This record gives C-alpha cells, structure tokens and sequence, in this order.
C-alpha cells in the first residue's frame, strides 16, 4: 500500500538511536546510490495521483536539477561506470526534498477522506 | 365574534392540526365558539367544514390505531 | 434602514436593525483597483479570500460553510473590495470570527495560486470581455478620469502578478484603520461586541494614499458586426442631489411595463427615430467623482445617429427654463430611485458611496431632494457642458458621429 | 433590542378577497400586489394565448382614463408597474414611495375592474405580441424548458406554450378576451397583498373602497383547487439539433410531485442533495457533492442546476445541463443518472447537509419588498394560506434518511423519463441507453 517505517520510535529513545547511528551509516554507504550521484528523493515511485501532483508543485529549480541528475544517472548506467570518487553526492546535499510536499497532499486527501465519512450520534 | 373569519386560517385543516401548537388551537376553537352564536344561515361552507371536523372528527379521543390485515394474512 | 456608524475599540462599525431572521457581515476595504500597484494585483488578492488561512484549509472552510447553511460571497469593484456573508441569526459569533480570520491571517501558498485562484480570474476575466456593454462602460471610464478610477479593474490577458507581490500588498492594505464593518442583523449590540472582540487584533496600519481624481475627456472607436452602442460620459465632482434630479429627469426607461415613456430621452427616441433606438440615462456616484452617462442602443445606424443628435439637442435646451412639473415629477422619482437601493442586503454603488462618507451619508442626504430649484439644475446643466465630453462608439463607424458632429 | 419577526395578517371580506399583508414598522417602500388564480391553462385550443394578450393589454387605459393619463399618473408620483404571466396565474403588482400607495392602489383597481378593450389596440399590440415571441425563441434555457413541457403533457393543455401558436395570436379577436375576463376574474379567485411601508387596516379599507364590486363566482370551489382531468406524464424525447450552436442544453426529468402532495420537502431534500454547479465558482473543488467532484475532476461540462417545479396536481423533478465537451455527453449522462439512482441507500449526515441548506436557503431568498410581496401572493395562490417559519421548521426536521430512500426508489428508481436536447447533441446516445442509467445493476 504505502511504505513504512519504524524511523520515530527509536528516535524518541536518544539511546537506540546512538546505538544505530553506525549500522545505519554502514547500510546507506552499502546501498550505492550516491556512487551514481543521485539522491534518495529521487528513487522514490511516481505513478500514482499523490507523487505526481506533488512533483508539480516543487520549485523549479529543483526540477531541473532532478531531471539532469536523473538523466546523468541513467548515461552512466548506460555503460556500467560510475563517477570518481570526487564527484559523489556529499551528505550535506543528499537532504529530504519530496517528503514535505507529499506530506501536504496526503494531509489534504487524508481530511477530505475524513469529512467523506461522517454520522450524527444524537 | 362577529368577524367573518379568514379562509386562509380554516383550510385543510387536517394537515395542520397535529403541527399546529396549542395556542392556536384554543384561539381557532375560541374563535369558533363566539362565532356560532349568530344564526348558522351567514355562516359560509369552509366554516361550517372547520366546525364539524372540530366536533365530529378523527383527531383527539376518536383516533384509533389501523392493523393491516393483509400483514396478519402473509405472517400466517 | 440607514447606518449608524460607531468606532469600537478603533474599528469602524455602521450597525442597522431589520425585523429578520436573517443577519449578514460585510468589510468593505478600499483596497480596490484604484489602489493597485501594478496590473491585476486588487482582482488576484480579492480571489485568494476564504483560501487556507493559519488555522483551517478551504476544504475545511468550503465543508463548514456547508454545513452550517450559508453562502459565503465577495465583490471586487473599481474602489472598494466586499467580502459578504449571509447566514442565519444563530451562526453570527462564528461568521465574525471567520471574518476576521480570513482577513488578519491568510497565509498565501504559491501552488495555490498556480492551481486555482489564477484560472478563475482568468475565466471571469474572458466572461467580462465577452459582454459589450460592460467594456463599453469601462472604456468611458478610461477615458473620463485619467488614472484612480480610470484604472482597469479585472485582470488583463497578458499579465500575471508574482505571489509576493499580492502577499505585500495584502500585508500593507488589509489594517484596521482602512476598513470597516457593517452588520444589518435582528440585533445590532450584539453584533458590535462581537465584532468589536474579534476585529480586535488586526495591526493599526495606516490608510492608503492617492491622488485627487483628475478629469479630462478623449473619445474611443471599436468595431463590431452586432448590435451598435454609442455612449455620452459627463465627468462631474461629488454626487449632489441636483445631479439624481437631473437623472431621473432624462430618465429613459417605462415606469409602466409595456410603453414608451414621457420623459426627455423617451421623447426624444420617439421623436427622432420612431422609438428605434433606446437611450436610457444613469449615474454612478463616488467618493470624490461622479459619472453622468447616457447610452443609446439599436440596430439600425442612422437612427442611432439621430437619436443622438435630438438628445444632445434636448440635454442643451434643458438649461434655458424648466417647467416646474417637470422637476416635481424629477423629485417624485428620485426619491424612490433612491431609496430602493438600500432594501438588498449586499451593498452597491449607491449605498457603499453613502456610507465611505460620514458627513453627509444618508440621513440628511435624502431630506436635501425636496429643496431643489429649477435654477439649480440649470446651473449644473450649464456647468457639465462647459468641458468637452467624451464619447465611445461600438458597431458601424462610417455612420456612428464624433462629438463635433452632433 | 431584538426586536421580532412580523407576523403575515389575514382577512377577508364578503365577496370573499383575501388580503394578507406584513408591515414593517421603520421603512419608506411598499409593494402591493394583486394575483388572479387563471393562468394559461384554461385556454382551450381554440382560444389560446388569450392570457399574454390580456397581460400585454389592460395598460391601454380604462373607461375613465385613458392611456398616455395613466403613466402620468404613474410617473408624476414616483411610482413602477410591473405584471406577468405564468401557467397557473397571473400577478399585477406595483411598489412606489411610501406616501403614494393608496394612488397606485386606486389605480390597480380601476385598471383590473374594467378595461376599454378596443380593436385598435388589439391590432396594434399583434405586432407586439409577434415579436415578442420571435425575440423569445433566441434563448437556449426557455427553448429547452418549453419543449420539455411539450413532450412531457403531451396532449394536455399544461402542455403548451404560454405565448401560444402564431395562428392563435394573428387570429384572436375582441369577444374571446372580453369572455375570459368575465368569466375567469372573480372575487373568489382573487388575491391581494402587500409587504413593506403600508398597514393592514389601510390596505383594507382602500380594497374595500374599491374591489367591493366583483362578484363572486357561480360555483363556490377554494383557492388552487385542481381544474380538469390530472394530466399523464408520457416519456418521451425531442431534439432540436443544430451544429452551429458550440454547447448543448440537454434537460432530463421525472414525474413531479404538487403542491399538496405529503411528501413535497423530501423532494425539495433530493434536490438540495443534488445541488448546483458552476465552473465559475470560487470554491468549485471543494463542493461536498460527488457529482460535483467527478464533473469538475474530468471537466465534463460547463454547469448543471437542479428544478423541482410543481404544480397544482403534478410537476416535475430533474437536471439542466449545460456544456461544450462535446463528445462525452454519454459519460455525464450515465454519472448523472448513477447518482440520481444511488439516492436509495442515502446516508445521514448527507440528508442532514441538506436539511441544513434548503432551511437556509428558503429564507436567504426574501431580500426585498417586491420579493415578500411575490412569495405571499403566491404562496396564498397555489396553496391557500403562508406558512408560518415555525411550520415549515417542524415539517423539515421531521425528514429522516429513510424517507429519503423510500421516496427515491418510489420515483427515482427504474421509471420513466422525459428528454429535451438543443444543440450539438450528436454524441448524445438514444432513448433506451439514456434510460438504462436510471438503475444500478450490482444491487
Ligand atoms: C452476473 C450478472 C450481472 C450483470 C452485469 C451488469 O449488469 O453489469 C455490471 C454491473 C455494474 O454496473 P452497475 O454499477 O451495477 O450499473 C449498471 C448500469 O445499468 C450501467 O449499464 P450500462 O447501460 O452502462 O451498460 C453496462 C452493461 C451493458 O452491457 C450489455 O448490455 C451486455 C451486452 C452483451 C455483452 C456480454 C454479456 O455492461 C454489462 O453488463 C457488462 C458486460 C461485460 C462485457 C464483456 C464481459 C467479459 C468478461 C466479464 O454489475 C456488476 O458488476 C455485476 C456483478 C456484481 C458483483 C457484486
Ligand atoms: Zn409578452
């Protein structure tokens, strides 16, 4: 249905989260998608009515600069390379840019859909 | 009561009367009662339809519940 | 039936009192297109009202509304900018309060605006230019008054203000000290603690600034293949009630369903054009300005041309001695004219213009009709025509006259 | 203070006039109105358009004054004339400055009391008449209305038009107009009203001053009675096609309900269900009805309103629909009769909304002098008397959701329908495919 996560819970105990701090750095290092590049945001799906109307709302500088990064991305897997290790994506850049939008438009349908079902208990 | 009363205040009056609050009621049976003193011949129809069915009508003690018989037939 | 203005807590208020089960809440702001600062920005800002503010989104707003039962309804005009609401008396604390919500905090989302306030302006925008008589209106405002009120009020084809812009201006034109409130409820009390509690914390601004009007003339020619317009435009200062005499004696239209008429312009039309071309006279009261027109409408160019003449024949004779039946009938008129425009809730020009001024308004306005002279009005008709008019032709120009040729 | 609400007095007097007025105690306007309980129905086929001629006439002056002295005696004192004509009656009213009424009420009187008919006048206002009915042809919404009615009653004299045939028009004469004022205004199918500055005991004295002279009728039958035999509805269609038009008018309808009828604010309830819709609107996407939503999501059309016209002893019950996405006429067809149909499993809060809107709606109408005076007069016209606000309160919180459902799938269910398109209407299906969206399958 929708992705999940249990990525609050452990942040309301400062202690697994200062356990988990290398673990996790360790897995986002194994995943390999900053070796193209590429940010998280951009992986996420776009194909249903939520994602496309939020990628219509971003400013538009960065959806330009999406679309050349993406379009980078695929040239490069295109021939089974990758960038030098001076061009990867630096943490300070791989910031979360989508999820604030898509947040607002599911607040929007999620309120809509809650108006939708109502009863009157006299 | 020598007034003709209006018409648009004794017309369909079944309808009305189980909305129709009480205070009207008493005015309307009031009004009725002062008028029926002058000879019944000056009186007009709709009056006279008002009167009857404030007397001989269907609402008040006289308001019997209806069974379907055709319910009791199907249930058996 | 007339407003009494107060100031609560620094708030202009004008309570009324009607026997109703119905009440309403208007704030008129001027905040109209006179006041712009560049094109379309007082039509978008007027559109983004009863948008997300800081505590409830549209949706919620639009389905509370629904619920509640009331109409929630706005009105830009050419100095003024309405935002109404018509509800039952029992919902009259929680309009006040989504009033003065929706104008102290109403935050402005950019996608908002890209989504659904711009694509409703633009199609009010091509319905007002599908009619021709409102353009035609327009333009002789355009060409009376040079900028102010000659400002063009909906949103041009070609322009698209930036969301700061709007979010500026709505900032610097929406405080207290340039609006007010008018409330014409069963109950006027009430009305005025609420408003005075909830109109409470807006910032004291300053009132916005601008030049007297300025007053020149100049004519306009358009073409079309329908039915032909031709309009006479008399820029004059503050309405005065000579100038609703002096309308209501051209007059124009039937008193009677089914008939000509017997007034100037009727006469005229019949005499001229075997009633082929109605004319018909108005006028359109403003703050510091008023607008005297006469339009003439038909089918046919010629005797469009010669109902033009024989009237302005007629407006020129009727300086030299007026008959006083004629003013009599003139008063008996206007006064009702007048009056029946302050019966709807939702204001106008007429009401709007009597209540921004305060010194006159309409409680002594009305007692001055009955005080007219026929020296009066001739004194005015002989200072309207001392500055050239102006003009503006719609249809056919190889017969439609210029202002020399009448 | 809090003041009050005015309450609407009646009286009557022995011819059998009923006057009804409210008085609002601080206000400089009044209007009266006076209304006649004989519309166009009661043309035969013979003499029809008789009405619209009578209404057109009757402004020409009467015995003791003649025209060209009436509007001077409706202009000299600031005074307005106004009159139209329906299908069940007709209404002269006239509103001026609060310190001329009893003028115009004289007026009225001598007007309606009698009236020199001459044949001058008939043939001049023939040419009128003729254009008049020419002019009225260029509009789309009373095209489309006029022909529904047609193809509805078909037969029946409720189904023509007001104006009447150009035959009817060219060849009436004098003694038909002259038979259906004798022998349709009569003081028992009278009215007269009034609503602002004026008093109840004035107004009674000046229509007892003058209408104390029209006699009553033979037969002595109430106020909105029915007359004849109750018309039949007959589904039908009819289509005016025409490509040069770039829209197309399409109005779909039921059988109606009246006046009397037991169940008339459920119908009033559906159609608040329903609701209006416009492309305009400020709040277009945000309206809480699903045929609003999925019209405005796939912009299917321009705009649609919702009717429950009625009568003394039927009406009608439907959509009006206006658009220019030519080529999904189908879609909005089948999505509009699908939510009609779904109105049988209608939930609570929905009803409830609605409730809410019609309670306010009702008294968000009354603005105005001229618009108290036509709400009275014909309130007392096609039913008998004004209901009070506590009345129609108590009548509109009684309805619940299963009222509703039980009305929809009396009416609103799989039944007959009545069609009328204008325009480019090619892509609208036939009769039996239109009629297939009256019911749900999957129940
Ligand atoms: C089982 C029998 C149920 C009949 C199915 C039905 O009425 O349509 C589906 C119908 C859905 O439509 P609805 O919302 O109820 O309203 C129907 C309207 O009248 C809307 O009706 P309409 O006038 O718009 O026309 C729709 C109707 C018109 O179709 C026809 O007239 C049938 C023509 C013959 C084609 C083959 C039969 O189409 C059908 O009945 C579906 C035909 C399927 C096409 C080929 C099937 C291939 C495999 C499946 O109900 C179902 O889905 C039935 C199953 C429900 C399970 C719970
Ligand atoms: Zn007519």
């Amino acid at each position: 249905m929708k992705p999940v996560s249990l990525a609050k819970y452990i942040q309301k105990s400062p202690f697994l989260t200062k356990l988990l701090l290398p673990i996790s750095n360790a897995y986002v290092h194994l995943s390999g998608y900053r070796k193209y590049g590429l940010r998280y945001d951009d992986l996420m799906l776009e194909e249903n009515d939520d994602t496309q109307k939020a990628l219509s709302r971003l400013p538009k500088m960065e959806s330009y600069d999406r679309v050349y990064r993406i379009r980078r991305a695929m040239q490069l897997s295109i021939e089974n390379k990758i960038l030098p290790k001076s061009e990867w994506t630096k943490p300070e850049e791989d910031y979360h840019y989508l999820r604030p939008v898509l947040a607002e438009v599911i607040a929007e349908r999620k309120e809509r859909e809650a108006f939708d079902a109502l009863i009157v208990k006299k | 009561g020598e007034a003709m009363i209006a018409r648009p205040r004794l017309v369909d009056l079944d309808k009305r009367w189980g909305i129709m609050s009480q205070e009207e009621k008493d005015g309307l049976i009031t009004d009725l009662y002062a008028r029926q003193k002058q000879p019944w011949t000056t009186l007009s129809i709709e009056e006279k339809k008002a009167a009857y069915w404030i007397a001989f009508g269907e609402h008040g003690p006289r308001a019997f519940s209806h069974i379907s018989q055709k319910t009791v037939f199907w249930g058996t | 039936i007339s407003y009494t203005p107060k100031k609560v807590e620094g708030v202009s208020f004008a309570g009324r009192e009607t026997p109703t089960a119905t009440g309403s809440l208007s704030v008129v702001i001027n905040a109209g297109s006179r006041y712009q600062p560049d094109a379309g920005v007082s039509h978008l800002l007027e559109k983004f009202a009863f948008k997300t503010t800081e505590e409830r989104s549209a949706l919620r707003i639009t389905r509370e509304s629904e619920l509640l039962g009331g109409q929630l309804s706005t009105q830009i005009t050419r100095e003024h900018i309405i935002l109404t609401a018509r509800f039952l008396n029992e919902y009259l604390e929680y309009y006040a309060r989504l009033l003065a919500e929706v104008v102290d905090a109403t935050k402005f989302l950019p996608f908002q605006l890209t989504e659904e306030v711009l694509p409703t302006a633009r199609i009010e925008s091509e319905l007002f230019r599908e009619d021709i008589l409102r353009v035609a209106m327009a333009k002789l405002h355009e060409k009376a008054f040079h900028r102010g009120i000659g400002n063009e009020v909906y949103l041009p084809a070609s322009a698209s203000p930036s969301i700061s812009e709007i979010k500026d201006f709505a900032s610097k034109a929406y405080v207290k000290s340039n609006f007010s409130v008018i409330s014409s409820g069963p109950d006027v009390q009430k009305a005025s603690d609420l408003c005075a509690k909830y109109f409470a914390v807006i910032p004291d601004g300053s009132p916005l600034k601008s030049a007297p009007t300025k007053i020149s003339s100049g004519e306009s020619r358009v073409y079309s293949k329908g039915t032909n317009y031709f309009c006479l435009g008399f820029p004059a200062p503050a309405a005065s009630p000579e100038l609703f005499v002096l309308s209501s004696i051209l007059g124009g239209d039937a008193a009677v369903k089914w008939s000509h008429g017997n007034t100037l312009l009727a006469k005229a039309a019949g005499t001229a054009s075997e009633y082929k071309a109605t004319a018909v006279a108005d006028l359109t009261p403003y703050s510091d300005a008023s607008l005297l027109s006469v339009v003439i409408s038909g089918s046919c160019p010629k005797a469009i041309k010669a109902t033009a003449s024989e009237s302005f024949k007629a407006l020129k004779s009727l300086s030299s001695n007026i008959p006083n039946d004629v003013v009599k009938s003139g008063i008996a008129m206007a006064k009702t004219k007048y009056l029946s425009a302050f019966e709807p809730v939702t204001l106008n020009a007429i009401s709007a213009s009597s209540l921004v001024s305060a010194s006159k308004g309409s409680d002594a306005f009305i007692s001055g009709f009955d005080k007219v002279t026929p020296a009066s009005i001739s004194k005015v008709v002989s200072s309207l025509l001392a500055k050239p008019a102006s003009t503006v032709a719609v249809g056919n120009l190889d017969v439609l006259p210029y202002y020399d040729e009448l | 203070a809090t003041t009050a609400l005015p309450k609407t007095e009646t009286t009557t007097l022995k011819n059998g006039l009923t006057v009804a007025t409210e008085h609002h105690p601080y206000a400089q306007t009044a209007t009266v109105l006076v209304g006649v309980d004989a519309g166009s129905r009661a043309e035969t086929a013979k003499n029809n358009g008789a009405a619209h001629f009578l209404e057109h006439l009757a402004f020409k002056g009467t015995k003791n004054r003649s025209q060209k002295a009436l509007e001077l005696e409706f202009e000299n004192t600031g005074a307005h004339l106004n009159a139209y004509t329906s299908r069940e009656q007709t209404v002269y009213y006239a509103h001026a400055f609060k310190n001329a009424v009893p003028n115009a009420v004289a007026v009225l009187a001598d007007i309606l009391t009698n009236s020199s008919i001459s044949a001058s006048a008939v043939e001049r206002e023939r040419q009128v008449i003729l254009r008049e009915q020419e002019e009225v042809d260029k509009m789309a919404d009373e095209v489309v209305f006029d022909h529904l009615h047609a193809t509805a009653y078909q037969g029946h004299p409720l189904g023509r038009t007001i104006l009447g045939p150009k035959e009817n028009i060219e060849s009436l004469t004098r003694e038909d107009l002259l038979q259906y004022i004798k022998d349709n205004y009569r003081s028992d199918r009278m009215i007269i009203s009034s609503a602002g500055s004026i008093s109840h005991e004035e107004l009674v004295k000046l229509a007892e001053k003058y209408f104390g002279h029209l006699e009553p009728s033979a037969e002595q039958l109430s106020l909105g009675a029915p007359r004849g035999l109750k018309p039949r509805f007959v589904g039908s269609e009819i289509r005016a096609r025409d490509d040069d038009s770039p829209t197309a008018n399409i109005a779909i309808a039921v059988e109606g309900m009246s006046w009397k009828h037991p169940d008339y604010f459920t119908a009033l309830v559906m159609q608040a269900i329903i609701g209006n819709w416009d492309r305009a609107m400020g709040a277009s996407p945000h309206l809480s009805s699903r045929l609003s939503t999925i019209v405005q999501q796939h912009q299917l059309a321009n705009s649609f309103m919702s009717f429950s016209t009625s009568y003394s002893d039927t009406g009608l019950w439907g959509i009006y629909l206006v658009t220019e996405n030519l080529g999904r006429i189908d879609d909005l067809v089948h999505f509009t009769l699908q939510n009609w149909a779904r109105l049988t499993v209608a939930t609570r809060a929905e009803v409830e909304r609605a409730k809410a809107q019609l309670r306010a709606s009702l008294l968000l109408s009354l603005d105005s002098t001229t618009a108290i005076a036509e709400d009275i007069g014909r309130q007392l016209l096609t039913t008998g008397r004004r209901m009070s606000p506590q009345e129609v309160d108590l009548r509109i919180g009684q309805i619940t959701e299963k009222d509703v459902a039980r009305v929809a799938s009396e009416m609103i269910w799989d039944k007959d329908i009545a069609v009328s398109a204008v325009g480019s209407i090619e892509g609208l299906l036939d009769y039996n495919r239109i009629r297939s969206s009256i019911s749900m399958n999957r129940w």
